[PDB]
């Protein structure tokens, strides 16, 4: 019956076997991929700018990850000019590459929201704003990594970290990481995210008001039901009563049958969610959707509107010529059909808006403002896939700290090997901008 | 690193109650100053390592019979 210290040796095995391969395969893909992607795009795309910048700031650390796998499995040897010289880097990789995907996110805005007129604002911010944005406070947070970063001996080995004079300076700089290098660009990118949807479902608003026609009063469909807004179904019940219910039900205020363009939007927006996961689950349909821009889904769940999941699910001929993306060649042979000659007008804004790609065929400004939105979204969610485990395993180790969790020194170990391992994965962020590629 | 400056040394979560005999008894060295706990680990002839308070009036005995561990 005897008390034994927490012994952290169950630690050193589980990193002498797991983190020398995972080292090795990200340090391979890391300087083989960016390596290739600044011979070729430097020398010899708007958002290909900002990769540019992506791929030079993660090459950095690339080259900085062979110390990493000693430090994990063996002992610093290296020195104390090493020790700044890898924290530095370190510093600047973290907050770079977020904040460079923070103006890749309001690029996006710009091409999108305020297409009109934004090649100005577009230039200026990739040629000017991202230095003085991202690479001055990048560089001004080193400044302790320069202080505090130094060799010292612990118990068995030496260790290069960042010492601080007090536990206030802990907390602060813990408190400052999660702010600039977490928070405030995950508001910029949800920001930026939240306002390119909003815009694009009220591009569809602004199409079906044209196509179809806005009413802020309850009418009587074709059929003789009871209808609203932009072709929304209210009831198939003869009721007018039962109908104006269902409409107070859905917007939340008691109306007599009058809503507002907003009100109308709100439906408008519910009833395209509906299509949208219709669509989906169609095996006819859903092949062809993933493949179309931002705009040809537009004109598709425009004629879900007009026709019906059931009737746009049989333009199998052309639904197969669509994926092929023979645009010219598949609206040549929609323009034969029955549809296009029981509405001529409408047909004519569709089908030219799925042969362009363009948005224009409604809207009387500019011509061919197309803009990719797919590369990015995968970019920036992949990116904190990587990062998603290792922030679980620092959140539970806090409240050991905190002394909320309070047990023993099997579970003060466990979180140890989950942030050991999920450091190491979570660098696969560097090899993830030449990888998307493929 | 990062990971390798989170828990690199070895901790007192408790310390031993009933006192221990010298006679067991080879070495002792204090926790690292990263630890939450103070204290002192004996370090015995048997090989095993045992945890202690500093405070304790029997501990401060078998530090002074005892030389620190090499």
């Amino acid at each position: 019956s005897m008390k034994e210290p927490c012994f952290r040796e169950e630690n050193a095995n589980f990193n002498k076997i797991f983190l020398p391969t995972i080292y090795s395969i990200i340090f391979l893909t890391g300087i083989v991929g960016n390596g290739l992607v600044i011979l070729v795009m430097g020398y010899q795309s708007m958002t290909d700018k900002y990769r540019l910048h992506l791929s030079v700031a993660d090459l950095l650390f690339v080259i900085t990850l062979p110390f990493w796998a000693v430090d994990a499995v063996a002992n610093w040897y290296f020195g104390n000019f090493l020790c700044k010289a890898v924290h530095v880097i370190y510093t600047v990789n973290l907050y770079s590459s977020v904040w460079i995907l923070a103006f890749i996110s309001l690029d996006r805005y710009l091409a999108i929201v305020h297409a009109t007129n934004s090649q100005r604002p577009r230039k200026l911010l990739a040629e000017k704003v991202v230095y003085v944005g991202v690479w001055i406070p990048a560089l001004l947070l080193t400044i302790p990594d320069f202080i505090f970063a130094n060799v010292s001996e612990a118990d068995d080995r030496y260790i290069c970290c960042r010492f601080y004079p007090n536990d206030l300076w802990v907390v602060v700089f813990q408190f400052q990481h999660i702010m600039v290098g977490l928070i405030l660009p995950g508001i910029v990118i949800l920001s930026c995210y939240c306002i390119i949807i909003s815009k694009l479902s009220h591009n569809i608003f602004e199409m079906l008001r044209i196509d179809e026609g806005l009413r802020l009063k309850i009418y009587k469909d074709t059929e003789g039901y009871y209808t609203i807004g932009i072709g929304h179904l209210l009831t198939k019940s003869p009721s007018l009563n039962a109908a104006k219910s269902e409409l107070d039900k859905a917007i939340g205020r008691n109306t007599n049958g009058v809503i507002t363009k907003d009100e109308a939007e709100k439906l408008f927006n519910q009833d395209v969610d509906a299509a949208v996961r219709g669509i989906l689950r169609n095996a006819k349909l859903k092949p062809v959707y993933d493949s179309l821009d931002a705009v040809r889904r537009a004109a598709l769940i425009n004629m879900v509107f007009q026709m019906g999941e059931t009737g746009v699910a049989g333009f199998t001929n052309s639904l197969r010529m669509l994926q092929q993306k023979r645009w010219d060649e598949a609206a040549v042979n929609l323009a034969k059909s029955r549809w296009y000659n029981q509405t001529p007008n409408r047909a004519k804004r569709v089908i030219t808006t799925f042969r362009t790609g363009t948005w224009d065929a409604y809207s009387g400004s500019g011509h061919q403002k197309r803009k990719a939105l797919k590369p990015t979204v995968i970019l920036i969610l992949a990116f904190f896939a990587c990062w998603l485990p290792y922030y679980i395993g620092i959140s539970i180790d806090s409240f050991i700290l905190l002394e909320i969790i309070k047990q023993g020194c099997e579970f003060e170990n466990t979180v140890h090997k989950w942030i050991s391992i999920t450091e190491a994965l979570a660098f696969f962020h560097c090899c993830l901008n030449p990888i998307l590629y493929a | 690193l990062g990971a390798s400056c989170h828990r690199p040394d070895k901790c007192c979560l408790g310390y031993q109650k009933r006192p221990l005999p010298q006679v067991l008894l080879s070495s002792w060295y204090p926790t690292s100053q990263l630890c939450s706990k103070p204290g002192v680990i004996f370090l015995t002839k048997r090989g095993r390592q045992v945890c202690a308070d500093k405070s304790k009036d029997w501990v401060k005995k078998l530090m002074q019979q005892l030389p620190v561990t090499a």
